[PDB]
RNA sequence: ACUCGUGAGAGACUGCCGGGGUCAACUCGGAGGAAGGUGGGGAUGACGUCAAGUCAUCAUGCCCCUUAUGUCCAGGGCUUCACACAUGCUACAAUGGCCGGUACAAAGGGCUGCGAUGCCGUGAGGUGGAGCGAAUCCUUUCAAAGCCGGUCUCAGUUCGGAUCGGGGUCUGCAACUCGACCCCGUGAAGUCGGAGUCGCUAGUAAUCGCAGAUCAGCAACGCUGCGGUGAAUACGUUCCCG
């Protein structure tokens, strides 16, 4: 009847796939039907830093930022999938949303 | 089906092959209409020229990314890889003329300090 | 900075223009980004202490 | 031809050969025409009486043109110089009027280079 | 270049004609990074000179050039602060690429007002060896004849 | 430039001393550290002590030239030639 | 089924052959192959040197003020100008100038933020609001060079843009000294630049546009990136420098 989505990010992949595994194997142990986690663009924030203080402009050292982010939809919506879903340990660098 | 895939310098193409008659669609344009060069011409025209089997197929093109040259290389590489598939016989010949080589060029990064790649500033002695 | 300019920064501005960075860790006003608050030198040296939740060296 | 008592170019096409007044430039040149209404493909060779005498009445008709814009820019220009006005006083000076840089730059308001 | 000789690039078959030496001409004369402008250019000499000569652009030029493909040049070789002027003789692909030269930086100063024509009369006079190419070859042997004494050093 | 919408630009303490002034039949000096503020046709009449940075220049207005602020008519750096 | 987004893996390893080789390293040529010889580029900078730079990022020993060099506040300066140096951008045009049509890039950024349609403006722009905390919506289906058609015909030019005048828009409590942008006008220097000197060896220079950081607005032509088009020669160490 209803279909639902989650937002799921972090910038560590160990961290991120080890989340969507657990949740895929609790959507499998309660019953309840998903499509899997479909991978997401990466967004990449660039920076640049003057690695001397007080002159030497020329010498410089960039900085990245990776978020990798990804979707899992989930079908058949089990009410006991709903009941089990906010008890779900997530490591503390993946944050996951619902849509 | 058949499908095939063409790179060259940041440009893609997908190019999908049918036995009729001698004509072309790019995206809804004719090889005239769209890329109208000569010289793009000739250079698109190579494949079939080099296999001498002219005006046998009917391509239709998808475009993205680079510009006229870069997809113009990018279309050549895509139907002469699709023609080497279709026609084994011919991958002695565009290998004599190189045609099977693809080309490991781009663009090369902007280094920090400079003004660009490898162009440095006005150095003076004072 | 002096603590008389750095207690005027914490102190808010009585008009909307009248507010600029302030880098927090230090309190150097020029070159302060806005993802971090941070300034630059002090934006690189904590990155480089690997206390940054997403930072690291970059190269392509 | 004749324009306002100045002699017209023998070759120049008319929204070129409007520009050479005082008043009339590249906008205005063909907002004046297309007021009038005159063909913008042909030469002064051709420009007869008509042409003109429309030409003339616009143009004493829309604005101020040759000696009358002389001498109300300076108007303007001595109203700002004899009551104490900054740019006035840049002006007395042979400087910049607009607040711009004169450490190496402003050649062309204080004039050629006198090497010291 | 100091440990030895860079292998030497490869030159493109000219499409419609066959032979690299339009192609070389049109690379040399571009400028600003645009090919199809310059190819134009030329071509549209090449049909000026087929309209006014009436015989085959690849024959015509290629005598053309060999007219004015220089055969010497002079070289510096300095010694205690003195210079010396030495001749030796030229390869031909060096020969023919500083004639070339010398007719795509020679063909902005004529004064018809437009580059495609500049390039059609100055081949034609070239053609003709009447063109300014002519006397720069001549001036070049000039110095080579008579700066003949100058070679002892043997380079 | 200046976005005639909000009006043309006058702090409260010279209008209200100039209000005081001609309600009570009377044109004085007036001296003012802004510099900022416009010239005001009803100032035509009275005259403006404007501060430099170390005095006040004192500015006799009239109508030649009204609609410049007063920073317009009283220099500030001094430079006595080379 | 095809790019693509993102994970894992295969593959360039003198692997094979032939000549030079001391049957050696190594060098060249050839075969297959996307690439043939560290495929291309980043990151990483040993022991040492200049009593090099930074007490103004921060802390740091000694000395100094300590009712002041502390300290809040209003205006003004860091943009002042007869000069000289350095780094850049725009031009001296016909490989061009002006007018309409026409088709392909990448990356990036966006919450009191990107902000589309309509309403009215020559153009900044005033009305208000649909899509999005963002592969969803906005940066026009994302640009210019390119190509086509019209014209200008070599002049201080339908080049060039400076200085100057009148009238405005946006933001900011507040635009004169001292923000940007818009309309209109006269249109200065400027004719390929002396002695001398600079960057560069393959997708490089040269040219063209786009994006970001800081930013309410910008002096940004600056810096860090992206993509389009894209050639020349390298004989050889004699000389100049490290």
């Amino acid at each position: 009847g209803q279909k639902i989505r989650i937002r799921l990010k972090a910038y560590d992949h160990e961290a991120i796939d080890a989340s969507a595994r657990k949740i895929v194997e609790t959507v499998t142990r309660t019953g309840a039907s998903v499509v899997g986690p479909v991978p997401l663009p990466t967004e990449k924030n660039v920076y640049c830093v003057i690695r001397s203080p007080h002159k030497y402009k020329d010498s410089r050292e960039h900085f990245e930022m990776r978020t990798h982010k990804r979707l899992i939809d989930i079908l058949d919506p089990t009410p006991k999938t709903v009941d089990a879903l906010m008890r779900i340990d997530l490591p503390a660098s993946v944050d996951v949303n619902i849509q | 089906p058949i499908q095939t895939v063409g790179r060259r310098k940041e440009a893609v193409v997908r190019v999908r092959l049918v036995p009729g008659t001698g004509q072309f669609n790019l995206d809804g344009r004719t090889l005239e209409n769209y890329f109208p060069n000569k010289v793009h011409q000739q250079l698109i025209k190579a494949p079939l020229v080099t296999v001498d089997r002219v005006d046998q197929f009917d391509i239709y093109a998808h475009l993205d990314g680079g510009g006229p040259s870069g997809q113009a290389g990018a279309l050549r590489l895509a139907i002469a890889r699709a023609l080497i598939l279709v026609q084994p016989e011919d991958r002695p010949a565009l290998k004599k003329a190189g045609f099977l080589t693809r080309d490991p060029r781009a663009i090369e990064r902007k280094k920090y300090g400079l003004k660009k790649a490898r162009k440095a500033p006005q150095y003076s002695k004072r | 900075a002096k603590k008389a300019l750095v207690h005027k920064a914490n102190k808010k501005p009585k008009f909307a223009v009248r507010a600029y960075t302030r880098c927090n860790k230090c309190g150097r006003p020029h070159s302060v980004y806005r993802k971090f608050g941070l300034c630059r030198i002090c934006l690189r040296e904590m990155a480089h202490a690997g206390e940054l939740p997403g930072v690291q060296k970059s190269s392509w | 031809a004749r324009l306002v008592g100045v002699d017209l170019p023998r070759d120049k096409r008319m929204e070129i050969a409007l520009t050479y007044i005082y008043g009339i430039g590249r906008t205005r040149s063909n907002e004046i025409l297309a007021a009038t209404g005159i063909d913008k493909n042909m030469r002064t060779k051709d420009l007869t009486d008509d042409q003109v005498t429309v030409l003339r009445d616009y143009i004493e008709g829309n604005l101020k043109v040759e000696g009358d814009l002389r001498r109300e820019v300076q108007a303007d220009i001595r109203r700002k110089i004899e009551i104490g006005c900054y740019q006035g006083l840049r002006h007395r000076r042979g400087l910049p009027v607009r607040g711009q840089r004169t450490k190496t730059n402003a050649r062309t308001r204080k004039g050629p280079k006198r090497t010291i | 270049p100091r440990k030895g000789p860079a292998p030497k690039r490869p030159l493109v078959n000219d499409p419609v004609y066959g032979s690299q030496l339009v192609t070389q001409l049109v690379n040399k004369v571009l400028l600003e990074g645009k090919k199809s402008l310059a190819e134009r250019i030329v071509y549209g000499a090449l049909e000026q000179a087929r309209e006014k000569t009436g015989t085959d652009p690849v024959v015509t030029l290629k005598r053309a050039l060999d007219n004015v493909k220089p055969a010497l040049e002079v070289r510096s070789r300095r010694v205690g602060g003195a210079t010396y002027q030495v001749p030796v003789e030229v390869r031909p692909d060096r020969s023919t690429t500083l004639a070339l030269r010398w007719l795509v930086n020679f063909s902005r100063q004529r004064r018809e007002k437009t580059m495609v024509e500049r390039l059609a009369n100055e081949i034609l006079d070239a053609s003709n060896g009447l063109g300014a190419s002519v006397k720069r070859r001549e001036d070049t042997h000039k110095m080579a004849e008579a700066n003949r004494a100058f070679a002892h050093y043997r380079w | 430039p200046r976005s005639l919408k909000k009006g043309p630009f006058v702090d409260d303490h010279l209008l209200k001393k100039v209000d005081v002034q001609n309600e009570k039949n009377t044109k004085q000096v007036i001296k003012t550290w802004s510099r900022r503020s416009t010239i005001i046709p009803d100032f035509i009449g009275h005259t403006f002590a404007v501060h430099d940075g170390r005095k006040h220049v004192p500015v006799f207005v009239t109508e030649a030239m009204v609609g410049h602020k007063l920073g317009e008519f009283a220099p500030t750096r001094t430079f006595k030639g080379h």
